[PDB]
């Protein structure tokens, strides 16, 4: 809504017929129309006049006011234009304005109001429309690959996968002389979700076994967006993506209070994640919490109504806390916990098997790095 | 107590007070040990006596549950502290803002954290100030 | 001795069939990860029927 009501008034001190698009201005409609339209909407013979912080647009017809009211506005031309179209429609129903004849065709006018302005947005009407209704350096040659990915997850307490999706791209930065052909080999991907984009200069090769992609790289860094899955894609985390963290939440009713234990699991112990935070929400009647965690720092935050655990880097780890609650109401359902994390792997499982370059001698793949980041990662 | 008619007190002789109006219809009223006992007790610094005394014939809002947050060296204040505001108040009047932060929390408000943090710096200790000031977002202060 | 609070941790179960009963004095705890049950035990032997 931008348009509170569209209203036909008699300055007898009442709204003769009026329209409330959605239940808001019932009785309210009559008091506004009754006071303000009597004074000419408090006008001076000006179509826009604003009083008691409500914009009134009007036209006098006899002892009656045809009134449009708004308290917000999208454009100048528009407010007049719905009123104007209304003024073509109103004499078809009531032969000018006049309280008794307006009264008798409440249905006609009201229906036009719904049709003309729908949920406060000014649609258009016309008298015919109304009818239907009422009817060279190669020593230097080096290559670097960076796979940056974000994974998203929604999971149940049960550990149901729900939906997930990984988004990522593999950027290549290469310093190679001449123009060398490169062939990229990667693992094969599947995706419940969809998206893959390929950089130009990417060729697709068909082989009986295995899939291959070849391309002459632009020099410097560019999104490979190779063929195959592509080196720019949205893959589904669901499709074979690993979720670096699984959270197992065990809420417990200590009785008056609540004891919550949160279990965090990481992939192989060797790999460590960084920037990990677990956000465990708490109920409104908080009291105070006592939290204990082996690693990292954990802090309760009122306002947020969430307990946040932060761990600089983790092989993997867990936390526990006891909550005190005043118990108003009944038990409350839990809201999901979210996590942020960084991992030095891609959990879209993109692996660069081999990138062989030609047109020259062996280049050094100085480094391949993987940056994995959490997207909306939510578990109940 | 209130009667249902306007009236004039006839006078007080005994515990009762007796009244008659213009038309002269009577009302009588026994002087109670309601409001009277409660404050006779609070004056003689008894809070233990006063808890029994608390009844719903005299509870009001500010004679029991928030009038007792009106000592600059908290005494009355200690006893009623149930309102998150009364709790906040209590804390600055002692000068120990440990309770303030919690009341300030339960008042769900930043302003309280910065003001109690300033009081905190006044009791002398800046750990407490940091915590407050950090969450009011006065990293620069 | 005394009245000690006990927390029980067990593996997570699924059942095609159905039935589970809990002894009184069994509390359910909600945790982000893992599930936990806590209770003050009656002394002597009793069916735990934990959560």
């Amino acid at each position: 809504m931008v348009l509170l009501a569209a209203a036909v008034c008699t300055k007898a001190g009442k709204a003769i017929v009026s329209r409330q698009f959605v239940e808001m201005t019932r009785t309210r409609i009559e008091g506004l129309l009754a006071a303000f339209p009597k004074l000419m909407n408090t006008g001076k013979q000006h179509t826009f006049v604003e009083t008691e912080s409500v914009r009134y647009v009007y036209q006098p017809m006899e002892k009656l006011y045809m009134v449009l009211i708004t308290t917000k506005n999208s454009n100048i031309l528009e407010d007049l234009e719905t009123l104007r179209l209304f003024s073509r429609v109103i004499p078809e129903y009531c032969r000018a304005l006049e309280e008794n004849e307006i009264s008798e065709h409440c249905f006609d006018l009201i229906f036009a109001f719904d049709e003309i302005v729908a949920l406060g947005y000014r649609e258009n009407v016309n008298l015919a429309q109304i009818r239907t209704f009422t009817e060279p350096p190669i020593n230097m040659e080096s290559v670097h690959m960076k796979i940056e990915e974000k994974i998203t997850l929604t999971c149940g307490r049960d550990g149901g996968l729900q939906n997930m999706e990984l988004h990522g791209m593999i950027m290549l930065r290469i310093s190679d002389d001449k123009f060398g052909r490169i062939r990229l080999h990667v693992e094969n991907e599947d995706k419940k979700g969809v998206q893959l984009q390929t950089h130009p200069n990417v060729d697709k090769k068909l082989f009986t076994a295995e899939s291959l992609i070849g391309l002459k790289n632009p020099e410097k860094s560019f999104p490979v967006n190779s063929d195959v899955g592509v080196l720019k894609w949205r893959l589904q985390t669901t499709e074979e993506s690993f979720i670096p963290l699984t959270i197992n939440c065990w809420p417990s009713e200590s009785g008056n209070g609540c004891d919550v234990n949160i279990e965090y699991e990481l992939q192989e112990d060797n790999l460590e994640l960084n920037d990990v935070v677990i956000t465990i929400p708490l109920p409104s009647g908080v009291g105070a919490p006592v939290i204990g965690e082996i690693d990292g720092e954990y802090r309760h935050d009122s306002r947020r109504n969430t307990l946040e655990w932060c761990l600089p880097v983790i092989d993997a780890k867990n936390k526990s806390g006891s909550l005190e609650f005043s118990i108003p109401g009944q038990p409350n359902d839990f809201f999901p916990v979210q996590v942020s994390f960084i991992s030095k792997k891609n959990y879209c499982n993109i692996q660069v098997t081999k990138v062989t370059q030609v047109d020259g001698n062996s280049p050094v793949r100085f480094s391949t790095e993987t940056t994995f980041l959490v997207d909306k990662y939510e578990i109940l | 107590r209130t009667l249902d008619l306007p009236i004039y007190v006839t006078r007080v002789k005994g515990n009762n007070v007796y009244c008659l109006d213009r038309e002269c219809r009577p009302r009588v009223l026994t002087i109670d040990p309601t409001e009277f006992k409660f404050k006779l007790a609070l004056i003689n610094r008894k809070y233990d006596e006063v808890l029994h005394m608390v009844r719903n014939a005299k509870l009001v809002g500010q004679s029991i549950i928030a009038y007792l947050q009106k000592k600059g060296y908290p005494e009355v204040a200690l006893h009623f502290v149930k309102d998150e505001k009364t709790r906040f108040s209590l804390a600055l009047e002692c000068g120990n803002i440990e309770i303030a932060l919690e009341a300030a929390k339960a008042l769900d408000d930043k302003n309280c954290w910065e003001k109690l943090g300033e009081v905190a710096l006044l009791q002398g200790n800046h750990q407490i100030v940091e915590m407050c000031y950090q969450r009011t977002k006065n990293f620069d202060k």
